[PDB]
RNA sequence: GUGAAAUUCUUGGAAGACUAACUACUGCGAAAGCAUUUGCCAAGGACGUUUUCAUUAAUCAAGAACGAAAGUUAGGGGAUCGAAGAUGAUCAGAUACCGUCGUAGUCUUAACCAUAAACUAUGCCGACUAGGGAUCGGGUGGUGUUUUUUUAAUGACCCACUCGGCACCUUACGAGAAAUCAAAGUCUUUGGGUUCUGGGGGGAGUAUGGUCGCAAGGCUGAAACUUAAAGGAAUUG
């Protein structure tokens, strides 16, 4: 919570996604994600925005990513998955190639099934 | 500056400017000629191109759509002109 | 408990006059 | 700047200072003359031959090598359309935005577009009938337009 | 719109003489300004210019000298009938003894003295002096 | 529950809204206006362009569209605030600012209304005139860098430049009653083109007539009489 407002800068963008999704037996979660731009230091510029479609295909990719690891070996598995983030890691390794990004987690869990 | 030419222009400094904005103008885009050498009869092609211009008989690719300049698709050899 | 604000505050436009 | 619109932007072509060669070039004019009637068989509107002759063979400009420009050609060869290619266009992308608003009523800022494109439809149609490029008694209303553009 | 163009010549000349400047180039160059600076050189309230030949219009780069005060135009083209150049140059001129009101007549563009000499009349153009 | 008491409280998953933070002296839109994710639709601007056309243009009386909120009408929605009205005080009076309950409304589907500080209180187009650094979109150059994988490529960033913006900062040659203004400059040395409006203050946007609207309203719009002022810009107790 103060960890997210602690995570919220100015001058940079955030990136939101969800996705509800089953697991292998009748347990369905929504899943959530933060992530921020990072300064790609060398920068002169003082912000470090995206440009806004950008922000699509990375929330695509990461919604992607969200949906790729569920729905594959439930919820104690995916936990264990979800521990070391692999997934975040796996976000900076699909997203880095455009724009990198900071502070990369899913930042909540919860089900409603 | 406050007395000058424009008569005579220095070069770069009016390559420096937009091309509308010159002394009397002529634009800077190129033709050039484009081999892939799996053919050896050249393309004669536009600096910029909106089209996938492939090569003459084996049907690839030469170029892509570009916001700027056309993109060499990376099997090339070319002369400029 | 922060809303994703809405739900009009009370006071009125020119809100709490003293 | 901008008819129907707020800017001012500056982006054109820009017709070198040579009235005669390229001499790197050799060709005869007859030559893309028959290149232009191919495309005209195949029919594409000038705008884009003068493209595709740009981009992919080497002309550099038609009225350099050949003393009549591409619409001279296609209405000097018997295959010049019913109405010119911006008119054309512009009627095009007005049966457009009409269908788009024929399944929305909801937005006004595209009828608010639409009104503007048929404002320029009746600018250039009335250039177009002043010169007897159209009949004089050509008219405009999207009842024979959904017919006579498409 | 570019409605008029010796007027935007006048004022980029007007606009450098009083900036300090030396010489301009002035567009898009009509045969009419190149009467009206001959007219102007013909007295010598400019230095000399040269046209350069775009495929277009020209342009135009003049030598301005010393000795402009104000170069303007008067519009619209107003027909002066003889006896109405005593009325244009009472309003703007700085005194009778120099300065030219300017016509454009069926016997071309002149001043307003020569237009005394060879007893012509027609429109007017501008001022100079 | 407040400034304090008090009216007020004490065995007593649905609904509707809206998209906080990120939100910037930043972008977009003819304004009025717009911030979740994703989709699709139709556009739009800038840049590029050795593609096309060849005056097709600029401003627009008449005439139409659009047009914040609130108000009006027929359903619905009805989660919240809340003109009105009711308390309970305070104050001399207090019909209120303060609280409590709060109907219409507020939200939405189908239509009027066409109004605002719709304010930049600065018509629209055209050029010319001065320095400076930032910043958005785009594009070009580079023995710039990053990224690693094997160099690249990309993508980001750096650098030199160029257009198209929203801006800024200093000046002042100029302008102005001054405040201030890169336009409110290029105006007595008065003419680039063009639509609208004003002629002391009150009477009064009243009367009157016309006009749209169901109405509210808007639009259009005086005289008699009266008076010598009304108004915009700096200093010292």
């Amino acid at each position: 919570t103060d960890k997210l407002r602690s995570m919220v800068r100015k001058w940079q963008t955030l990136i939101e996604a969800n996705v509800t999704v089953k697991t292998s037996d009748d347990y369905v979660l929504r899943i959530f994600a933060i992530a921020f731009t990072r300064k790609q230091a060398n920068q002169v510029k003082r912000h470090s925005y995206a440009q806004s479609s950008h922000i699509r295909a990375i929330r695509k990719v990461i919604s992607e990513i969200l949906t790729k690891e569920v729905q594959g070996s439930t919820l104690a598995q995916l936990t264990s998955k979800l521990i070391p983030e692999v997934i975040n890691k796996e976000i900076e390794n699909a997203t880095k190639d455009i724009f990198p990004l900071q502070n990369i987690h899913v930042r909540k869990v919860k089900l409603l099934k | 500056v406050l007395v000058q030419d424009l008569l005579h222009p220095t070069a770069a400094s009016e390559a420096r400017k937009h091309k509308l904005k010159t002394l009397v103008q002529g634009p800077r885009s190129y033709f050039l000629d484009v081999k892939c050498p799996g053919c050896l009869n050249i393309t004669t092609v536009f600096s910029h191109a909106q089209t996938a211009v492939t090569c003459e008989s084996c049907s690839t690719i030469l170029c892509t759509p570009t916001g700027g300049k056309a993109k060499l698709s990376e099997g090339t050899s070319f002369r400029r002109k | 408990p922060v809303p994703s604000d809405s739900t009009r505050k009370k006071g009125g436009r020119r809100g709490r006059r003293l | 700047g901008r008819m129907h619109s707020a800017g001012k932007g500056i982006s054109s072509s820009a017709i070198p200072y040579s009235r005669n060669a390229p001499a790197w070039f050799k060709l005869s004019s007859e030559s893309v003359i028959e290149q232009i009637v191919k495309y005209a068989r195949k029919g594409l509107t000038p705008s884009q031959i003068g493209v595709l002759l740009r981009d992919a063979h080497g002309v550099t400009q038609a009225r350099v090598i050949t003393g009549n420009k591409i619409m001279r050609i296609l209405k000097s060869n018997g295959l010049a359309p019913e109405i010119p290619e911006d008119l054309y266009y512009l009627i095009k992308k007005a049966v457009s935005v009409r269908k788009h608003l024929e399944r929305n009523r909801k937005d006004k800022d595209a009828k608010f577009r639409l009104i503007l494109i048929e404002s320029r439809i009746h600018r250039l149609a009335r250039y177009y009938r002043t010169v007897a490029v159209l009949p004089p008694n050509w008219k405009y209303e999207s009842a024979t337009a959904s017919a006579l553009v498409n | 719109t570019r409605s008029s163009v010796l007027a935007d010549a006048l004022n980029a000349i007007n606009n450098a003489e009083k900036t300090g400047k030396r010489q301009v180039l002035i567009r898009p160059s009509s045969k009419v300004i190149i009467k009206f600076l001959q007219v102007m050189q013909k007295h010598g309230y400019i230095g000399e210019f040269e046209y350069i030949d775009d495929h277009r219009s020209g342009k135009i780069v003049v030598q301005l000298n010393g000795r402009l005060n104000k170069c303007g135009v008067i519009s619209p083209r107003f027909n002066v009938k003889i006896g109405d150049i005593e009325k244009w140059t009472a309003n703007l001129l700085p005194a009778r003894q120099f300065g030219y009101v300017i016509l454009t007549t069926s016997a071309g563009i002149m001043d307003h003295e020569e237009a005394r000499r060879k007893h012509v009349s027609g429109k007017i153009l501008g001022f100079v002096y």
